[PDB]
C-alpha cells in the first residue's frame, strides 16, 4: 500500500514545482531587447523650423501696430512710442509715422491672421531646397503654428502626402536647405516679452510625423553664417504596459491627436489650462475656442502659459507612451560664405556681401550609415513558455494517476 | 491702489499681489502675480 | 526483454540528470553577467552639477605691482630679468599701463599666495553673470560654489554641497532647465605675449556637466561654449552600474579615495596628480586637495607645471585607476544661434552700458536642459546565482524522481 | 494509453525545435573604459580644391571651364565676381595668345595644386608627443587632396591611448588659407560657398567617404570632439543579414559599406564614362577635366542621389562607430590676436578668418560593444527536446511489445 | 537635335533623348539622365 | 653643466641630465623629463 504513498510523491513534487515558476510568471519580468543596424529603406522624419523673429517689420501695418504694439514692446499703455526706444534714425521715422493714430479708426484684428500674414514667408526664406537630389519647393513645407509664430514643416506626412524615404547614408541622400533669415526684416527689440528675441537664427525640430513639435522646449539651434551638418540616427523605443510596465494603457484619449505622445499630452494640458484661466487659446493651440487677443496674450495667456510650464508640476501628468521615436543628432559647422564665394552670392541674391554673411545659412539633415536602432521591452516569462516549463512534472503525475484510478 | 490679481504685472510693486499670489520675475518678460508654489 | 526498454528508460534518464546538473554548475562557476538596459523618462530627475571656467585666468584690472612681481614671468609678461620683453605684442594703451605696473624702482615686495591671487584676480561670478534662471526660478551668484581648477577660479551650479539639497526637474525642455547669460570680459583678458600653461589663444568658457559626487577635470573632460552665441545643450542622463569580481572588474570606495568621499575616475586621477606633484615639487597646485604648501609662481614654472603636464600626457605607468562600480554619464547635443541680432544689439548695448561691438564679442547665453527621455540605465546583473541554479537542479531531479516512481511500480 | 501521451508530448519538442529553426539571436551590450584603446584614423580635407597661387596657364587652359573660371570659349566670363587685383592676375593667366598647351593630368593637378599639409599645419600633438606633416598620409577624395592621421598603413602601427580627455588625444592647429581659395564665379561640383574643413573619424579598415559622411569644423574656433568608440558585431544567415569581410570587395581589403559604395561608383563611372575619378581605386584612365564635366561628375552625382537600383550593399558583420560630441570656443581672443598675427606673420584679421584648432579625444568611457550572439545552439535544443525525444522511441519500441503481446 | 546622357540640358529641358529626363543638381547645372 | 628634472631645456636639447630627455610641450616651453618607454 505504498503505491499510494508514491502517489502522494508525484502529487507533492508536481505542485511544489507548479507553484514556484507560476509565481515567477506573476513577477511579470520584462527583458529589454536591443538591435542597432542599417535599414534597407528608412522613413525620413518631419523637419520643423521657425525663424527666431515672429513678425516681418515690413508687413506690420498701422492696425497691427495699434492692436499688437504693446505686446511687441513697440508701444506703451498710452499707445505711444516709448523714449526707451533703441531704434536707429530711419526705423523711427518709419515707426513714428506708423504709430500716428490721429484720426485713425481701428479695424478688426485677429492674432492668427497676423501671424499668418506678417510671419516670415517660406517663399522668401527658402533660397534652395533638395531632398536626395530631388529639388524641392516651398509647397513641400506645411505651415504649422508654434509659440514662435508661423513655422514650416518638411515631410510632415499629412494631407495624404506619403512620407519620404531614404535608402542611403550621407549628405547626398538627406535634406539640404539654404535660407535667408532676413534680419533686415526683424522687429526692433526695445524691451523683453515672450514675443521678443535677443537672437538671430532659426530653431529646428526633427520629429516623427506622429508627434507634434514643441519647438521652443525641445528644438535645436542653427546659426546664420554657417553650413550646419546634422547627422542622425533613428531610435525606436517600445515599452510594455502594466503589469509589465508603466506605458499608457489607454492611448490617445484626445480627439485632438490621432496618436499619443508626451508633447501631445502637454499641448492638451496647456490648451485646457489656458482656456480655464484666460478663456482663450493661443494661436498655436488646438481645439475650438476664441484665439486670445493681443491684450489677452499679455494680461492672461502668456503669464498663465509661462507659469504652467516652468513653475507648475501638479497640473499636467503625462504617462509615458508605449511607442517613442528618438533621433540621435551630431552637429558640426563650417563657415559661409568664403571670401571667394561672397561676391558671387551677393550678386546672385542681390544683397550686400555683408548681408550674406549675417543672413545666410545652409542646413544638411541626413542619416549616418547605421540609421536604425531598436530598444524594445519584451515579456520575459509568459504562460505558454510556462505551459512548456511546468508541462513535464504534470505529464507524469496525470498518467501516474491514470494507472492507479479506481 | 489695491491688490493685483492673477497674471497681471506686479512690476515695481512686488508686495501688492492679492492673496495666494506672489510676484514672479520671468525669464523673457516682466514680473507678474501668480499662484504661490510649494 | 521489454524489461530492457524500461532498463534503458531509467538508465539514460539518470545520465540526463548528471548531464545537465553538470553543465549548469559549470555555467554557475563561469560567473556570467548579463547587462540590462532601460531607457525612459523619470517622473523627477536630479539635475547635475554644472561647472564652468572663464578661459582667461586673471583679470587685467586686478593684477597689482606685487602680483606682477611674483607671477609676471609665469604669465609671460616678464622675463627672468623682471623686465617687460621686447617681444610684447601689446597695443600702446596697455603697454603704458603695464610699464608703469612693471616699474620696481624702490619697490619692496609683499608676501604672495597663489591661491589668494587666483581668488582675488580670478573672474568674478558677480560681474560675469548677467542673468540666471533654473526652471523659471531666478538664480543668483550665491547659487554658484567656487571651485579651483587648472583654469583658476571657477564656478559650480547645483554643486549639492554644504548641505544644500540637489535641485530636481520633472519636465523636458529649455523652460525646465538652466539658462545663464554671461559677459566673459575680454577687455579684462591678460595680454598674451607668449605660450605657457597659464596662457590662452581662445576666448570663451569651458563647461563640465557632472554628477555632484564627481569632481570636475574640466580641462580634460570639458566642452566649449563660444561668445556671440546662444548654445543649447540637450542632455540625457545615463546611469551605469558594474559588478565587481568575480563577475567584473569594478570597485567601490569610501575614503579609499583619500581626498574624496566617493570613488570616481577623476577622483583617482586628482589623487595621483596631487601625490606626484608633492613627491616631485614638494608643493601642491592651487586646485589640488590635501594638506601641503601651495606652489609658488616659481615652483609652478620650474617644477609643478612641467611635472603635471608630463604626468597626464607622457606617463602611463604612475596612475592606474580601476573602473568604478557606479558611473553617471550625460549625453549631450549642442546647437547654436547668433547673439545678438542687429535688432537687439543697441538694446543690450544700452542695458549693460557696453558698445554694440562689445556685446557681440563678450556675450553668451547657455541653456542646459534635459530632453523628454532624460534617463537611461545600463546595469550589469548576475546571470547565474544560487536560486536559479537550484530551481534548475530541483526541477531537473524533480523529473528523474517522478519518472523513477513509474518504474517503482510498472 | 500513454501511447496517446507520447504522441501528445511530441508537441513539446515540435514547438521548441521550431524555435531553434528560428535561429534566435540575442544582442549583448557592454559599455566600459578600455585599459588601452586604439586611436581611430582622422581624415580631413580643405573645402577649397586648388590653391590659387599654384594654378598655371596650362592648368587654367585644361581645367578652367571645370572650375567655372572659363567658358567654352576659353575666355573669362563677364559674370566674374572678382575684385580688381585677382582679375588682373587671372586675365594675364588666361591669355593664350601664342600659347602651346602641355600635357595635363588630373591627379598631378590635385597633387600639386591641392592644399599642402606642410603649409596648413601650424601645430600638431598626439598625447603630448609632437607630430609632423609626415604623420599624415595623403588620400584623394572628391574634395581633392586630403590628409589622414594615424592611417595605420604602410606598416606603421596604429596609435593607442590609455587615458580620457583632451591631453591624451589629437590636437591640431590649421591655417586654411582663404587667400589661396579659388574665386567662385559659378556653381559646379568643384566649387564651394564654404570656408573651413571637412573631417571624418573612421576605423583604419574603412576608407573615407568624407563628402557624404564627414563633419564640419569652422575657422575662427577651437573645436572639441569628444568621442566614444562603439564596436558592432552581427551574425550572418541563418541568424542574421550580414556579410563577413575578406574577399568581398573588388578594390579594397576589408568589407565596409563605404568600400562597397566606392566599388560601385568606380564600376559605374568606368562603364558610363570610360574613366575613373582621381579618388577612385582600380586601373583605368583618370578622367580628363572635360570627361569630368561631360560625363563623370554627372554620372557620379546621379548615381549617389538619384539611383537606388545599381548599388546593393549588404551590411558588414563588423562595424566600428564613433559617437561624437562637438563644442566650440572662439579663436583668437582680442588678447592673443596680435601674438598670433606676429607669430605667423599674418594680419590680425587674417588669423580670425583662417585659423582653427581641433581637439579629437575620447571621454572616460571610450568603449562600447553591441554584439549579436546565437541564443540557442546545439546544446539547448537537443538537451531538453532531443533528450526526452528518444523517450518516445522508448515508448514506441516498448509499446510494440503491447502489439507483440 | 536630342541631348544624350550626362550632357547639359540647361536652358532646354525638353531636348533630352529618349529614356532621359533633364535633372537639376544640388551643386551644379542640370543634365540629361536616365528616367527613374 | 647638465639640466635637471622639470627645468627648461630650451635652446639646448642635449644638455639634459641622465635619464632625462628634452620634451616640447603643447602649451609651453620645452623641459627635461624622465625618458619614456
Ligand atoms: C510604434 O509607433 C509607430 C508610429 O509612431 C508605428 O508605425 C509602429 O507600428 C508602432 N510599433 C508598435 C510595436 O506598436
Ligand atoms: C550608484 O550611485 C548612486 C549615487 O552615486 C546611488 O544613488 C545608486 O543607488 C547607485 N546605483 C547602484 C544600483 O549601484
Ligand atoms: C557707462 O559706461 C561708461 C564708460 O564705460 C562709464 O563712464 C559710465 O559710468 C557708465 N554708466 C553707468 C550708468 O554706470
Ligand atoms: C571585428 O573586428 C575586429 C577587428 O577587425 C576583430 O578584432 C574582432 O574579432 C571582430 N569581431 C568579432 C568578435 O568577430
Ligand atoms: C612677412 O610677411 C611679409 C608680407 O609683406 C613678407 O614680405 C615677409 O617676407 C614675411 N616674413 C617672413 C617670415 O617671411
Ligand atoms: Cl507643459
Ligand atoms: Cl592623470
Ligand atoms: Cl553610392
Amino acid at each position: 500500500v505504498v503505491w499510494a504513498l508514491c502517489f502522494m510523491g508525484s502529487l507533492a513534487l508536481l505542485a511544489l514545482v507548479c507553484t514556484n515558476r507560476i509565481q515567477y510568471y506573476f513577477l511579470y519580468p520584462h527583458v529589454t531587447k536591443l538591435d542597432e543596424v542599417a535599414a534597407t529603406r528608412l522613413t525620413f522624419p518631419a523637419v520643423t523650423f521657425c525663424n527666431l523673429n515672429e513678425f516681418r517689420f515690413s508687413r506690420v501695418t498701422k492696425n497691427d501696430l495699434y492692436h499688437a504694439g504693446e505686446l511687441l514692446a513697440l508701444l506703451n499703455n498710452r499707445y505711444e512710442i516709448p523714449d526707451t526706444q533703441t531704434a536707429d534714425e530711419k526705423q523711427l521715422e518709419i515707426l513714428q509715422d506708423k504709430a500716428n493714430f490721429r484720426n485713425f479708426k481701428p479695424k478688426p484684428f485677429n492674432m492668427l491672421e497676423f501671424y499668418d500674414r506678417a510671419g516670415h514667408d517660406i517663399r522668401e526664406m527658402l533660397l534652395s531646397c533638395f531632398f536626395r537630389g530631388e529639388q524641392c519647393s516651398p509647397e513641400d513645407f506645411k505651415v504649422v503654428f508654434t509659440r514662435y509664430g508661423k513655422c514650416y514643416t518638411f515631410n510632415a506626412g499629412q494631407d495624404g502626402k506619403p512620407r519620404l524615404i531614404t535608402m542611403k547614408g550621407g549628405t547626398g541622400n538627406g535634406l539640404e536647405i539654404m535660407l535667408d533669415i532676413q534680419q533686415d526684416e526683424y522687429l526692433p527689440v526695445w524691451g523683453e516679452t515672450d514675443e521678443t528675441s535677443f537672437e538671430a537664427g532659426i530653431k529646428v525640430q526633427i520629429h516623427s510625423q506622429d508627434e507634434p513639435p514643441l519647438i521652443d522646449q525641445l528644438g535645436f539651434g542653427v546659426a546664420p553664417g554657417f553650413q550646419t551638418f546634422v547627422s542622425c540616427q533613428e531610435q525606436r523605443l517600445i515599452y510594455l504596459p502594466p503589469p509589465w510596465g508603466d506605458c499608457k494603457a489607454t492611448t490617445g484619449d484626445s480627439e485632438f491627436y490621432d496618436t499619443y505622445s508626451i508633447t501631445a499630452c502637454r499641448i492638451d494640458c496647456e490648451t485646457r489650462y489656458l482656456v480655464e484661466n484666460c478663456n482663450c487659446r493661443m494661436v498655436h493651440m488646438p481645439g475650438d475656442a476664441p484665439y486670445c487677443t493681443p491684450e489677452q496674450y499679455k494680461e492672461c495667456a502668456d503669464p498663465a502659459l509661462d507659469f504652467l510650464v516652468e513653475k507648475d508640476n501638479e497640473y499636467c501628468v503625462c504617462e509615458m507612451p508605449c511607442n517613442v521615436t528618438r533621433y540621435g543628432k551630431e552637429l558640426s559647422m563650417v563657415k559661409i560664405p568664403s571670401k571667394a564665394s561672397a561676391k558671387y552670392l551677393a550678386k546672385k541674391y542681390n544683397k550686400s556681401e555683408q548681408y550674406i554673411g549675417e543672413n545666410i545659412l545652409v542646413l544638411d539633415i541626413f542619416f549616418e550609415a547605421l540609421n536604425y536602432e531598436t530598444i524594445e521591452q519584451k515579456k520575459a516569462y509568459e504562460v505558454a513558455g510556462l505551459l512548456g516549463d511546468i508541462g513535464g512534472q504534470m505529464g507524469l503525475f496525470i498518467g501516474a494517476s491514470i494507472l492507479t484510478v479506481l | 491702489e489695491d491688490c493685483i490679481p492673477k497674471w497681471k504685472g506686479c512690476v515695481n510693486r512686488h508686495g501688492d499681489c492679492c492673496e495666494g499670489l506672489e510676484c514672479w520675475k520671468r525669464r523673457r518678460s516682466f514680473e507678474v502675480c501668480v499662484p504661490k508654489t510649494p
